């Protein structure tokens, strides 16, 4: 199975140089081209530019002379290199396995210039401003009920900055009836968002419930447990 | 070379399940040969390849999904639609340098489901660090269109409180929607009674979580 693998630093401050690198597991990087696709909310789906096992490259007409894509086919992997930033280049970053080679007499093309399969796609965020880790406060759920049926409970991930956070619950043991809410922006430039869940209220007394969130471009990670509030 | 603009329309598609979606995406000139693909996005994930070459599917694409057009006229056809296929499907063209649709979101209707409706009094780690965060759930409800009111001391606020819904459940097609009332410790404790009303047409009535502040 085809697997690419990408990481790299996702906040960065303006004119600051942003560097991703894609790792393909289970393919020949001379077999396809690769490319390297964007995702922003004020622009969409950006196909940024791509690369061949020849170092040949084509690129975004409207981002040329902004980045580089370079490849390293011996092991297996290949990059992105924007100079500077600016706030417009905020986005998730993805690699992919763009168009298939074909072989002609005394040459290769490329056909199918679509992508798959994708990386897991890198979050970059351009500011000037520090991390900083969240505060995990609990959703405390009532000892008496609320819904006799039903109960929710859940976790508080306050005043971090900046995406993404991941929470599980009971170290993934837990999935079912979850949300995990779009964080938001509140007015001091800090995310805030929750993470809830419903379980039955007979098992607010014996069942143990915890929240694992992690922050790591703070390197933050924490377990909350989340008890009945009495009275 | 330049850039493609790829126009989908409409932007949002509600439908029922069983019945057939048609997403247009048209083209500001010529796409040359077959070169047009079709994806499906969820959220927290990449876009997911589902037809290229117009009309080829990928390994794994049910029948359901076919794709036509050519020219400046493309069409994805999804019949027999599941709860599953709630999503964001973008089309991708290849004839000239790549570039993507503004995507196409595919809404899959559902019985009407009332909100559970849940009030979360601020925490006392949190109250130690001179802030009160009350929180509002509403969870697993259908429509999307639902009314959240903050009441303290029966004082409508407005302006006061941030909410964000996810993205509709791929299983049970419903929504959900966490909002949140944040106050100064100082002006916290000013006040008695913190209430959540919550309106939706599930509901035979509006619904009111609230509590008092201090009476624990
Ligand atoms: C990359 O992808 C491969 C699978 O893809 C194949 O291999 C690559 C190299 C290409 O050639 C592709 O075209 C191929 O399709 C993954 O490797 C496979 O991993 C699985 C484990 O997940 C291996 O299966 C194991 O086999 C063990 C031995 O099986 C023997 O015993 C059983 C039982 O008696 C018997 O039935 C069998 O016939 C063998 O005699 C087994 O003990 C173990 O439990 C497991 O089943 C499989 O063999 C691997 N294939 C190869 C070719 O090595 C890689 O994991 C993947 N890598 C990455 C990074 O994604
Ligand atoms: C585009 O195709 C759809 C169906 O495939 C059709 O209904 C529509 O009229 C077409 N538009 C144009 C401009 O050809």
């Amino acid at each position: 199975q085809v697997q690419l693998q990408q990481w790299g630093t996702g906040l960065l401050k303006p004119s600051e140089s942003l560097f991703l690198t894609c790792a393909v597991y289970n393919e020949s990087m001379s077999a396809f081209s690769w490319s390297w696709i964007r995702q922003s909310a004020d622009k969409g789906l950006e196909w940024i530019g791509e690369i061949d096992h020849l170092q040949h490259v084509n690129y975004n007409p409207s981002l040329t002379g902004r980045f580089t894509i370079s490849i390293d086919t011996s092991k297996n992997q290949f990059s992105l290199r924007f100079f500077s930033v600016i706030a417009a280049d905020a986005a998730m970053y993805y690699c992919a396995r763009g168009g298939r080679k074909v072989y002609h007499a005394y040459w290769t093309g490329y056909v199918n210039n679509c992508f798959d399969p994708w990386g897991q796609g890198t979050l970059v965020t351009v500011s000037s401003a520090s991390t900083k880790g969240p505060s995990v406060f609990p959703l405390a759920p009532s000892s008496k009920s609320t819904s006799g049926g039903t109960a929710a409970l859940g976790c508080l991930v306050k005043d971090y900055f900046p995406e993404p956070v991941t929470v599980s619950w009971n170290s993934g043991a837990l999935t079912s009836g979850v949300h995990t809410f779009p964080a938001v922006l509140q007015s001091s430039g800090l995310y805030s968002l929750s993470s809830v869940v419903t379980v039955p209220s007979s098992s607010l007394g014996t069942q143990t419930y915890i929240c694992n969130v992690n922050h790591k471009p703070s390197n933050t990670k924490v377990d909350k447990r989340v008890e009945p509030k009495s009275c | 070379v330049h850039e493609i603009v790829l126009t989908q329309s409409p932007g949002t598609l509600s439908l029922s399940p069983g019945e057939t979606a048609s997403l247009s995406c048209r083209a500001s000139q010529s796409v040359s040969d077959k070169n047009l693909a079709w994806y499906q996005q969820r959220p927290g994930l990449p876009p997911r390849l589902l037809i290229y070459g117009v009309s080829l599917k990928n390994t794994g694409v049910p029948d359901r999904f076919s794709g036509s057009g050519s020219g400046t006229n493309f069409t994805l056809t999804i019949t027999s639609l599941e709860s599953e296929d709630s999503a964001v499907y973008f089309c991708q063209q290849y004839g000239s340098s790549p570039t993507f649709g503004q995507g196409t979101k595919v809404e899959i209707k559902r019985t009407v489901a009332a909100p559970s409706v849940f009030i979360f009094p601020p925490s006392d780690e949190q109250l130690k660090s001179g802030t009160a965060s009350v929180v509002c759930l509403l969870n697993n409800f259908y429509p999307r269109e639902a009314k959240v009111q903050w009441k303290v001391d029966n004082a409508l606020q407005s302006g006061n409180s941030q909410e964000s819904v996810t993205e509709q459940d791929s299983k049970d097609s419903t929504y959900s929607l966490s909002s949140t009332l944040t106050l100064s410790k100082a002006d916290y404790e000013k006040h008695k009674v913190y209430a959540c009303e919550v309106t939706h047409q599930g509901l035979s009535s509006p619904v009111t979580k609230s509590f008092n502040r201090g009476e624990c």
